[PDB]
């Protein structure tokens, strides 16, 4: 599943036994209830540009 | 950087400037508050290991605007497989003496997981390369941070659409080509160690390090970048380890 379109994950994808997939996020992010999206948990998460985010 | 534009202040917040005795040495990429990724080759000629400084939040080298944060480099970690004066395994992991403070102008770039990087990021065509390096081949360096969008090539495609020069280094599985062969756009001397940053679903990731090339933006040639995905496990393990006395550390690779 992870091999095809990142298994639908916004960030990291982990393959499990059978048709099971778990998305994960980098530190400073938490996974939403949709099980695919990552949202920042900190003021300065990695890979986001504050002056562009605040616009 | 040749044929790019000025990176608007704060739009490249992970960019690092490395200095030795106050002089421009190389670039780097901040990946968290205390670790910086750069190129191993930047350290080939260092004798003054105690005078190595990383600057975060830098934009214009001619003025101090208060967003800059300077830190002494406590440790420079290089793979055992890297050979000084050569191009393979061109990566260095730098531990800052004290963490930088994250601000609107100082933000780490995400170091991705290996699988994510190889399966997904490796297929994102365009990525940004940045630095205060030469603006032209055999030209002056930039006072303001420069950025350039470059397409990534498959190594077979890079070797095929490249003019043979003789004694030209091989492009290994620890490298990738990116750029243009029409002599218009490329990274240059002085950009070495800087980020090759890839956007995916609203977030930027570290995929390459400015490494080497045959003349800046020369016809029939592309820029060559260290393939960061090969080093994720190596980097993660070192970041979980306690500092060791002495600045330079050679760590086994893999
Ligand atoms: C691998 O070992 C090495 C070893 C040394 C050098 C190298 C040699 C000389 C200089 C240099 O002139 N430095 C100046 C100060 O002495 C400076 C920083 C420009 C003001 C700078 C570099 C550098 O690290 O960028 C280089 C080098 O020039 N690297 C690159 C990187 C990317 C290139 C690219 N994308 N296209 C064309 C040429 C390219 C050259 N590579
Ligand atoms: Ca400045």
């Amino acid at each position: 599943i992870c091999v095809n379109e990142n298994g639908g994950c916004e960030q990291y994808c982990s393959d499990h036994t059978g048709t099971k997939r778990s998305c994960r996020c980098h530190e400073g992010y938490s996974l939403l209830a949709d099980g695919v999206s990552c949202t920042p948990t900190v003021e300065y998460p990695c890979g986001k540009i504050p002056i562009l985010e605040k616009r | 950087i040749v044929g790019g534009k000025v990176c608007p202040k704060g739009e490249c917040p992970w960019q690092v400037l490395l200095l030795v005795n106050g002089a421009q040495l190389c670039g780097g990429t901040l990946i968290n508050t205390i670790w910086v990724v750069s190129a191993a080759h930047c350290f080939d000629k260092i004798k003054n290991w105690r005078n190595l400084i990383a600057v975060l939040g830098e934009h214009d080298l001619s003025e101090h605007d208060g967003d800059e944060q300077s830190r002494r480099v406590a440790q420079v970690i290089i793979p055992s497989t890297y050979v000084p004066g050569t191009t393979n395994h061109d990566i260095a992991l730098l531990r800052l003496h004290q963490p930088v403070v994250l601000t609107d102008h100082v933000v780490p770039l995400c170091l991705p997981e290996r699988t994510f990087s190889e399966r997904t990021l490796a297929f994102v065509r365009f990525s940004l390369v940045s630095g205060w390096g030469q603006l032209l081949d055999r030209g002056a360096t930039a006072l303001e941070l420069m950025v350039l969008n470059v397409p990534r090539l498959m190594t077979q495609d890079c070797l095929q659409q490249s003019r043979k020069v003789g004694d030209s280094p091989n492009i290994t599985e620890y490298m990738f080509c990116a750029g243009y062969s029409d002599g218009s756009k490329d990274s240059c001397k002085g950009d070495s160690g800087g980020p090759h940053a890839t956007h995916y679903r609203g977030t930027w990731y570290l995929t390459g390090i400015v490494s080497w090339g045959q003349g800046c933006a020369t016809v029939g040639h592309f820029g060559v970048y260290t393939r960061v995905s090969q080093y994720i496990e190596w980097l993660q393990k070192l970041m979980r380890s306690e500092p060791r006395p002495g600045v330079l550390l050679r760590a086994p690779f893999p």
